[PDB]
RNA sequence: AUUAAACCUUGUACCUUUUGCAUAAUGAACUAACUAGAAAACUUCUAACUAAAAGAAUUACAGCUAGAAACCCCGAAACCAAAC
């Protein structure tokens, strides 16, 4: 009765309306609704951090790495962490879509 | 396990020699160095 | 060694430079491996310098075939029929770039 | 018995080298052999010459009557280069004669014919084409390409070049590549 | 209800605690159920890989015994050939060995190769479920499962891990650098982390042992 | 010399077999077991060199003492003669 | 070198050993395999910990623990015991 879900891609692209989704999650926080020093709000609270990060990851689709977890002391890097894109395209894939000249031939034998 | 190739290295330069010198590694090596 | 080695006289392929200079090299073939220490320098070369060479010299056909391979190798074919193969086993990016430029000349 | 797999593999390469020397493989055209792209080679061929060619016309010039028969024979189990061939040969005769006359107006017409015939000889055309890799780019049903078929393509390409680049560029091409062959050639030799 | 764990020992004031995502194997999507704290002096040690290199050599070469032998001229009815059974056993300092294990833990965590789990219990013993879950969670080809004690390890996990060549299950006392390096990713239970920390953190002070602890 | 005209049979090695995969497990018995059992106690081999190492003369001497009562007369005499030659070289030269 | 295999031009076999010299003297018909440097007491270097160090026996007013680092081959005349 246990069926494995399909593997999900590791590529995450920042939403165009990142602030709108971001402030929506900040509103999800208990009464914050973009308060004073919103970017400087401390995340040291375990329960608040879990709720905020968990909700953001599900909606935005990007999750804080365990190794990078402790750097997420305040919001400022949370917004920065989500706004930096992540691409699953391989180097060969990027090279393929790089206006290859007519005399250059690439074949993937793997 | 590559001693044959070592002999071949001397032989390639000694193929044009005449007599037992061209086929004896003891003599072929000496001639090759002298030629160089 | 000269007595045991051949020699020739000065000559040109077909008087290449009388009207216009023609590049002898016509085709380049490259074999690479996804995971191989020997190909690390070649791996980076494809990332950075392969495109620049192709733009600089668009008249040479370049074949790049990443494949499971023990030793990466480069094969160069010339118009007159000369074909030369160079092993790229454990060679740096700078070494590779210089070699290709020498082959073209 | 000497142990190891590397040593045994090394001897196999030694055997192959001896086998290659003893029994050289039969010649085959690069077209049949792998890692051949006709379109890429033609583009590289045109770029290398620094000349503009109409890809459709150039392919027709390379196409030969013999090549079509093989495809038709395979089909049983496409445009010839004759039209282009005539233009290049006919134009070359006038252009080649023009070169001789300008330098040597005193030289008789009969002499120019001998010079033109030698410069347009099958061996002379074949030598230039083979050294130019044209044989690999030639389309034919037989390898090595027969000389008369090879000669047809050479002038056929000239006809295509005339349309693509005009007579002026072709004349420079003829001077740069064909008139060069007369260097060191004495009058009675030709 | 998030599962929140704190270090039992006093964390240094100048060092902030290390944290990681607590996971469960009950379901495919039960990747995150709580957040746990890790002692910086254990999971945030300096990356001294030479100690790990030395430990690997010690591990392989302390058990090494060579049985090669050859007879000398006096023993013939090799001038410098092997002579009888030879041993290469040697002992590294206790403090260094403990440090090497600590360094390995940091490498896996910093490299996102360590997965902290509340318990190893599985809904089914089918090996297919375990492998598929590893694929879902992007685990490595080889996954190492560690439990506090061998006797109490769940029956369901034993059947799956026993039948999997690349997924190996070991007890906490059996943990070693070689297995961690050999296995792409490490799965550690919450009690095991506490068990490991105590011994590693206990190493503080010397009070040199006047006699073996056996 | 002349070399094989055929390749040796292919060998396939499993790097994740139980022996290789589980090699070294419990090597931390001392630290993870409260030091009740020293890792030297995990050495398997000849009795006279379990938890001990030395040069060949020391190894041979220790072997003689450990199983001298169980050693064959021919073996014991041969070992004594070999030790005599070894003793002079190490202790006089 | 050469158009050209030989001609013209240049050049006193090898190892060892004698003086750092052989026109001395030793050894070599050739082919294939086999055929000769081996130890850690202390030091330097690489690290662990530090008035302490070492998983018992050791050393210490910066020491202590671990690791790495080394010293050939063949050949007598003889001498003795026990059999034949």
């Amino acid at each position: 009765v246990l069926v494995c879900p399909p593997l999900r891609s590791r590529a995450y692209t920042p939403p165009s309306d990142l602030q709108s989704r971001l402030e929506s999650h900040i509103k999800e926080v208990l009464g914050s609704s973009l308060p004073n020093n919103w970017q400087d709000i401390s995340l040291d609270d375990g329960h608040m951090k879990f709720r905020l990060l968990a909700g953001l990851a599900d909606g935005l689709g990007h999750a804080v790495p365990n190794s990078r977890l402790h750097q997420m002391c305040r919001v400022r890097d949370v917004l920065d962490f989500y706004n930096v894109p992540v691409q699953d395209k391989s180097k060969f894939d990027e090279l393929v879509a790089s206006n290859l000249p007519p005399n250059l031939k690439i074949s993937w034998s793997y | 396990t590559d001693r044959y190739w070592r002999v071949q290295e001397v032989l390639k330069h000694a193929q044009h020699f005449r007599g037992r010198k061209n086929r004896c590694y003891r003599l072929a090596v000496r001639a090759v160095t002298r030629a160089f | 060694t000269g007595r045991g080695t051949s020699s020739r006289f000065l000559t040109s392929v077909l008087h290449n430079g009388l009207g216009r200079y023609v590049q002898q090299l016509q085709r380049l073939s490259l074999s690479l491996s996804r995971d191989a220490p020997s190909s690390r320098g070649a791996r980076e070369f494809v990332e950075r310098e392969v495109t620049d060479f192709a733009r600089r010299n668009p008249g040479v056909v370049v074949y790049v075939n990443p494949r499971p391979c023990a030793m990466p190798r480069i094969v160069a074919e010339y118009l007159n029929g000369a074909v030369r193969e160079e092993n790229v086993n454990s060679k740096s990016v700078e070494e590779i770039k210089s070699l290709v430029q020498k082959l073209a000349d | 018995v000497k142990k190891g797999f590397r040593a045994a593999f090394r001897f196999q390469k030694e055997l192959e080298r001896w086998r290659l020397l003893r029994c050289p493989p039969p010649p085959v055209r690069r077209s049949e052999k792998p890692n051949w792209d006709y379109h890429a080679e033609v583009q590289a061929f045109g770029s290398r010459l620094q000349e503009t060619f109409s890809l459709d016309l150039l392919k027709t010039a390379f196409i030969n009557s013999c090549y079509i028969k093989s495809e038709e024979a395979k089909r049983q189990s496409l445009k010839d280069n004759q039209e282009l061939f005539e233009q290049g040969l006919s134009f070359s005769h006038r252009c080649l004669t023009q070169f001789l006359e300008d330098e040597f107006p005193d030289l008789p017409a009969e002499g120019t014919e001998s010079l033109v015939s030698f410069l347009t000889g099958e061996a002379v055309v074949c030598h230039v084409a083979r050294n130019l890799a044209v044989e690999q780019l030639t389309l034919s049903a037989e390898f090595p390409v027969p000389l008369p078929v090879l000669r047809q393509t050479f002038f056929a390409v000239i006809g295509a070049l005339l349309q693509s680049s005009g007579p002026e560029r072709a004349a420079l091409f003829i001077r740069d590549f064909l008139i060069t062959q007369m260097t060191g050639k004495e009058l009675f030799e030709m | 209800d998030p599962v929140l764990r704190k270090c039992e020992l006093r964390i240094p004031v100048h060092r902030r605690p290390v944290q990681a995502w607590v996971e469960s194997l009950r379901g495919f999507e039960q990747e995150r159920i709580g957040l746990a704290e890790l002692h910086p002096d254990v999971f945030a040690t300096a990356p001294r890989l030479d100690i790990v290199h030395q430990v690997a050599i010690w591990q392989r070469n302390f058990r090494r015994i060579s049985y090669a032998n050859t007879k000398t001229r006096a023993e013939v009815s090799v001038a410098h050939g092997p002579r009888g059974p030879t041993s290469y056993y040697y002992m590294l300092p206790m403090k260094v060995r403990a440090l090497g294990l600590k360094v390995a833990l940091t490498v896996k965590l910093m490299q996102d190769d360590l997965h902290i789990v509340d318990s190893l219990e599985l809904p089914t013993a089918d090996p297919q479920y375990l492998t598929e879950l590893a694929q879902y969670r992007h685990w490595g080809s080889s996954v190492l499962l560690v439990d506090l004690t061998h006797e109490e390890m769940p029956k369901n996990v034993v059947a799956a891990t026993s039948g999997l060549n690349s997924f190996n299950l070991i007890p906490a006392v059996g943990l070693n650098v070689y297995s961690m390096l050999k296995h792409q990713t490490l799965v550690l239970t919450l009690p095991s982390v506490a068990f490991l920390e105590d011994k590693l953190l206990w190493q503080d002070s010397r009070y040199t042992p006047l006699y073996p602890f056996r | 010399a002349f070399v094989r005209l055929t390749l040796p049979p292919p060998k396939v090695v499993d790097r994740w077999n139980e022996k290789r995969a589980l090699f070294g497990v419990y090597d931390n018995i001392g630290i993870l077991g409260n030091f009740e059992k020293h890792p030297k106690e995990l050495i398997k081999g000849p009795v006279w060199l379990r938890g001990w190492r030395g040069n060949e003369l020391q190894r041979c001497v220790r072997k003689k003492k450990f199983v001298g009562n169980r050693m064959f007369i021919e073996d014991l005499h041969n070992l004594n003669k070999r030790i005599s030659y070894l003793y002079k070289h190490f202790n006089r030269h």
